[PDB]
C-alpha cells in the first residue's frame, strides 16, 4: 500500500504572540505583528481614480461582507484590524489628466507606448519623492482600466513600472480602477464584468494587507522556525532579446522566518542550455551570488547561516555545487532542493465529491516526496484548487537533509504571501514569485541594484 | 457583574456579535451573547434571563433593521429595561447604531430616547466610543489578554472545521504493469540498418542505440522494410534479462543501468502509442506525448459503463481523453493524464489551442473528484482487452500487460464532507485572484 503522510498546518504568529493558521482571522481578531501607525497615502492617478480610491477607503472603513463568510470571511474595517488610520483626509494625491495618459498611450506599438507611459507614471513619483517634504509611506498608482485593457501584454506594465524603481527604493502599490470600482465597469448587460459581489469583502482584505505591508508593515510571521534557516530561491529568465541563446539572468531571494525576502540580482551570463533547457551557473557567478547572500545574511543577523536550502525548479549540476561548497563556511549545512510542479500523481478519491486534503504527502524515498499544497482544507470548507489537486514533487538534489523537514519547510513557506491575504498558496514563497521577479529583472538589466526587500519587487 | 451583554437578530447579525465579543474579551471586557454558547440547553431563555438580571453589567443592543423586528431581540430589550429600572441607571442600555437603513422613526420606542453609539461610519470608531464610555461609567475589565480570545475563537468557529483521524482510500492515475518480456535484445545489425532510416516508423518499437538495435522484439520480427535481416545471425545478438535490469543487479561496461532503464521507458511509451492505434480511439497531439479520445456516437449514447465519456457543452462537444507515459522507479507503471478535448461536431478537432485550454478550464470547473475518477476509470476499462489488463505489442511473441486498475493510495487523517456549498457558490466565477 502506497501510504501517505500528513504534515500539520504550519501556523502563523500574529500580534501579541498569537498563532493562527488563516491569514485573515488572526489579523482581524488580533492585528498585525508590527503596529506601524500611519499609512499616509500618495495616490497617483486621474481625478476619477482619486474619487474611486476615496470611495473605496470610505468603504474599507465600514465593514464589508462576503456572501460565503465560512470560506471568505468579512473585513471588520481597516482601523478595526490594523489599529492605524488610513483615511482620505491624509493623501498626497498627484494628478495626471486624461489627455496626459492619452497622448502617452497612443504610440502604435506596445513597446513605445508602454515605455513612454511607464516613464510618465515614474517621473511624477520620482519628483514627488525628491522635491516634496511630506514623505508618504506608500505610493498608490490607480491606473485607469484602459492601460490594462488597451495596453495588454518588454510587456507587463505592472512589472516594468515596478522594476524601474529599485534604485530609488520607493515602496509603491499598483491598483486598477476595475479592481476598486468593479460595479462601475459593466458589460453590455447590467451585470458588472467582474462579479465580486460574493467575494466583495475578500477584495477588501487583500487590498488592505498588501497596502499595510508596503507601508513598513509586517502583517504576520512564521511561528515555528529554526535558528538560522536561510532559504535561497534561484529565479531564472532567458534574455529573449539577447543575440546569444546562452545568455540569461538570475537572482536569489533570501528568506528568513520573517517572510520579507531580499532579492540579490545576479549577473547576466551563459546560464541557459538549449540542448536540454536547464538553468545552470558557472563557478564564478555561483560563488559571487552565494557570497553576496552569505555576507548580507551575516550583516543583517551578525552571524553566518546555520543551514542554507537553495530551492530551484531544475537540477544543479556538479560545477554549480562544487563552486557553492567552496565559498561557504565549514560550520554550515548547504542543501539543494528541486521543486517540480506537475509530476503526474493525481489521487482521486472513491468516497464522494470533494477532493483530497492538504497535508497529505507521498514520500517516494529518502530523497524524494510528493506534497499536496493545494486541494481541500477543512477550515475553509472549500477546495483551494478547482478540479482535482495537482501534487508537488520535491527532491533533495544535492546535500544531505531530512526529506520530511524539507517538506515541512516547503509547506510553511506557503503562508508568506503578504500581497494576497489568503489561507495559503500552492507554491513556497521562495519560488512563488519566480516569473514576476524574473520579468522584473529582465526589465532592469543594465542598472545594478543592491540587496533590496520585496516591497520594491512584488 | 462584568458581562457586556449583547442582543442581536441572529443569524442576521452573527458576524458583528462575534467580532465585538472577541474584541471585548481580548481587551478584557467579558462578554455574553447567544453565539459562543453552542452547547445550548433545553431552556436557553432561562439562562439568558438569569444572566441579564444578575450577571450582566452593561447591555449593548445591536440596532439593525431586522433587530427590532425580531421578537427575541424585543424580549431581551424588555428584560433589560426592567433590570435597568430596578437598578436606576442612566445608561444601562446602549443601542449600537450599526444599520444605515434603520430610520429615526423605525427605532423601537423603547430605545429612541437612549443615545446610540455610532457604527455606520466605522466599526473602529464605534469601539473607541464604547471603550470611552466604559471608562467613563467605570465598567470593570481585566488586564488585556488576547490568548483567551484566540482559544475561544478556535473552540467556537473552528470546532467542526478541523481534520479528523480517519482513513481514506484514493485512486491514482498510475496503472500498474504486470509482466515484461523475458529478455531485452540488442541486435548487431550494423550495416543492415539503412542510413538515415527513422526507426520510429516501425511495426514494433526499436531504439538505434550506438550501432546496435535495442528492443524486446526478436531478430526476424521485422522483415517488411528489412529483408536483409533474413540473413542475420542470432549469435551476435546480446540478451540481457529484463528482470535483472529492473532489479538493478545487472552491471556491465557495455551499457549502464540508467541508460537501459531509459531505453525501456522509451520502448514502453512507443509501445503504448502503437497499441492505441488498434483501439477505436482518436488521436490528439500534445506538446511532447500523444493524447487519445473517443469520437461522437462510437459508444451507445456516449455512456460506456453508464459513464458519460462524451457530452455537449454549449455549441461544442467535450470528449474525455487520456495520455500515457511510463515510469520505472520505484515500481513500473503507466502514468495517465486526464484531458478534455472539445470538438465542433464530435468527429473533428478544434484547430485553435486557446479555445481548447479555455474550454478545458471551464469544463473542469463543473467536474469534481467523482467525475474525474469515474471518467478516467471508464476510459481505462474501455481500452482493456480482457477483465484484467490490456497488452502492448513489443514482438510477435512478447507483450507487456498493463493493468486497467490504478494503484490504491491511503491516507491516515481525513475530514467530513458537507453539502455542495462550494459548487453552489464558486459556480460562474472567473478571474478573481
Amino acid at each position: 500500500m502506497k501510504e501517505l503522510i500528513y504534515i500539520e498546518e504550519p501556523k502563523i504568529l500574529f500580534a501579541h504572540g498569537q498563532k493562527c493558521t488563516d491569514a485573515r482571522d488572526g489579523l482581524a481578531l488580533f492585528g498585525p505583528l508590527n503596529n506601524l501607525y500611519g499609512i499616509k497615502s500618495g495616490v497617483i492617478g486621474t481625478k476619477q481614480g482619486l474619487k474611486i480610491f476615496r470611495d473605496y477607503l470610505d468603504h474599507i472603513q465600514k465593514p464589508i461582507y462576503n456572501s460565503n463568510s465560512i470560506t471568505r470571511p468579512m473585513f471588520p474595517g481597516f482601523e478595526a484590524v490594523f489599529d492605524c488610520k488610513w483615511e482620505s483626509t491624509g493623501i498626497t494625491f498627484k494628478e495626471v489628466t486624461n489627455e496626459d495618459i492619452g497622448k502617452f498611450l497612443y504610440n502604435s506599438s506596445t513597446h513605445k507606448r508602454t515605455y513612454d507611459l511607464v516613464s510618465l507614471f515614474i517621473d511624477k513619483i520620482i519628483s514627488a519623492n525628491k522635491n516634496e517634504d511630506e514623505n508618504v509611506d506608500v505610493w498608490f498608482v490607480i491606473v485607469p482600466d484602459e492601460i490594462y485593457k488597451y495596453c495588454r501584454p518588454d510587456a507587463q506594465f505592472h512589472d516594468q513600472f515596478k522594476a524601474r524603481l529599485l534604485k530609488h527604493t520607493i515602496p509603491t502599490q499598483i491598483f486598477r480602477e476595475s479592481t476598486l470600482a468593479w460595479r462601475d465597469f459593466k458589460n453590455a448587460f447590467g451585470l458588472p464584468i467582474r462579479d465580486f459581489s460574493k467575494i466583495e469583502g475578500h477584495l477588501a482584505w487583500t487590498i488592505s494587507t498588501a497596502a499595510f505591508y508596503k507601508a513598513g508593515g509586517k502583517p504576520w510571521k512564521l511561528s515555528d522556525v529554526r535558528n538560522g534557516v536561510c532559504y535561497l530561491g534561484l529565479v531564472y529568465k532567458k534574455v529573449e532579446k539577447s543575440k546569444n541563446p546562452r545568455n540569461a539572468c538570475c537572482a536569489a531571494q533570501m528568506f528568513l522566518d520573517n517572510g520579507d525576502g531580499t532579492v540579490f540580482k545576479g549577473e547576466v551570463g551563459p546560464w541557459y542550455n538549449p540542448k536540454n533547457g536547464q538553468y545552470h551557473l558557472e563557478p564564478k557567478e555561483a560563488k559571487a551570488l552565494l557570497s553576496q547572500s552569505l555576507q548580507s545574511y551575516k550583516e543583517q543577523i551578525g552571524e553566518y547561516p546555520k543551514e542554507v536550502f537553495i530551492h530551484a525548479k531544475t537540477r544543479f549540476n556538479h560545477q554549480e555545487w562544487d563552486a557553492f561548497l567552496e565559498v561557504t563556511p565549514k560550520e554550515t549545512n548547504l542543501v539543494g532542493v528541486t521543486i517540480s510542479k506537475t509530476k503526474p500523481l493525481k489521487l482521486y478519491k472513491t468516497e464522494g465529491d470533494y477532493t483530497i486534503l492538504r497535508g497529505n504527502a507521498y514520500v517516494v524515498n529518502e530523497r524524494s516526496a510528493f506534497l499536496w499544497t493545494v486541494g481541500y482544507v477543512p477550515k475553509i470548507q472549500t477546495a483551494l484548487s478547482m478540479e482535482v489537486p495537482n501534487p508537488l514533487f520535491i527532491e533533495i538534489n544535492k546535500g544531505e537533509a531530512d526529506i520530511k523537514q524539507v517538506l515541512k519547510d516547503i509547506l510553511s513557506l506557503t503562508k508568506l504571501n503578504y500581497n494576497a491575504c489568503i489561507f495559503a498558496d500552492g507554491e513556497p514563497v521562495t519560488l512563488r514569485f519566480a516569473d514576476k521577479i524574473g520579468e522584473i529583472l529582465t526589465a532592469s538589466t543594465d542598472i545594478k541594484t543592491p540587496p533590496l526587500a520585496f516591497k520594491y519587487y512584488i | 457583574r462584568n458581562k457586556i451583554f449583547i442582543s442581536h437578530a441572529t443569524p442576521d447579525d452573527n458576524d458583528f456579535t462575534r467580532w465585538l465579543a472577541l474584541k471585548l474579551i481580548g481587551l478584557g471586557y467579558e462578554v455574553w451573547c447567544d453565539i459562543l454558547f453552542l452547547d445550548k440547553g433545553v431552556d436557553f431563555w432561562s439562562n439568558i434571563e438569569k444572566v441579564i438580571r444578575e450577571d450582566t453589567c452593561k447591555f449593548l443592543l445591536v440596532s439593525s433593521s431586522y433587530s427590532n423586528q425580531r421578537e427575541g431581540v424585543l424580549k431581551e430589550l424588555a428584560v433589560a429595561a426592567k433590570v435597568k429600572k430596578q437598578l436606576k441607571d442612566d445608561k444601562f442600555i446602549i443601542p449600537l447604531a450599526i444599520d444605515e437603513q434603520l430610520s429615526y422613526d423605525d427605532i423601537n420606542i423603547d430605545i429612541v430616547r437612549l443615545n446610540a453609539i455610532d457604527f455606520k461610519m466605522s466599526w473602529a470608531r464605534g469601539l473607541k466610543d464604547i471603550l470611552e464610555a466604559f471608562e467613563k461609567q467605570k465598567v470593570p475589565k481585566e488586564v488585556a489578554d488576547a490568548s483567551k480570545s484566540n482559544l475561544l475563537y478556535q473552540q467556537i468557529f473552528l470546532h467542526d472545521k478541523s481534520v479528523i483521524e480517519k482513513e481514506e482510500i484514493y485512486d491514482s492515475n498510475w496503472l500498474s504493469i504486470l509482466s515484461f518480456p523475458e529478455e531485452l535484445r540488442f541486435h548487431e545489425y550494423n550495416w543492415m540498418l539503412p542510413k538515415r532510416f527513422d526507426v520510429r516508423e516501425l511495426t514494433f518499437p526499436a531504439v538505434r542505440y550506438k550501432n546496435y538495435l535495442c528492443t524486446f522484439a526478436w531478430a526476424y520480427d521485422f522483415t517488411y522494410h528489412l529483408p536483409k535481416t533474413e540473413t542475420y545471425h542470432k549469435s551476435k545478438t546480446i540478451r540481457i534479462p529484463t528482470e535483472e535490469i529492473l532489479s538493478g543487479s545487472y552491471d556491465s561496461n557495455f551499457i549502464r543501468n540508467a541508460e537501459c532503464k531509459r531505453l525501456i521507458v522509451q520502448l514502453l511509451n512507443k509501445a503504448f502509442e502503437l497499441r492505441m492505434k488498434d483501439k477505436e480511439v482518436q488521436e490528439y497531439e500534445m506538446s511532447n506525448k500523444t493524447a487519445y479520445w473517443l469520437e461522437k456516437g462510437k459508444l451507445e449514447k456516449d455512456k460506456f459503463e453508464k459513464t458519460m465519456l462524451v457530452g455537449k457543452q454549449k455549441d461544442k462537444n467535450w470528449h474525455f481523453a487520456i495520455s500515457g507515459a511510463s515510469k520505472l522507479y520505484p515500481f513500473p507503471v503507466l502514468m495517465i493524464s486526464s484531458h478534455i478535448f472539445f470538438t465542433a461536431d464530435g468527429k473533428k478537432l478544434i484547430d485553435s489551442s486557446s479555445v481548447q485550454h479555455s474550454s478545458r478550464r471551464r469544463q473542469g470547473k463543473n467536474w469534481w473528484n467523482n467525475t474525474w475518477r469515474t471518467k478516467l476509470l471508464a476510459f481505462i476499462k474501455y481500452l482493456s482487452d480482457d477483465d484484467t489488463s490490456f497488452y502492448l505489442e513489443m514482438g510477435s511473441e512478447e507483450k507487456v500487460f498493463v493493468s486497467n486498475e490504478p494503484v490504491k493510495f491511503k491516507g491516515n487523517v481525513s475530514y467530513n464532507i458537507p453539502e455542495k456549498n462550494t459548487l453552489e457558490e464558486e459556480a460562474e466565477l472567473s478571474g478573481f485572484n
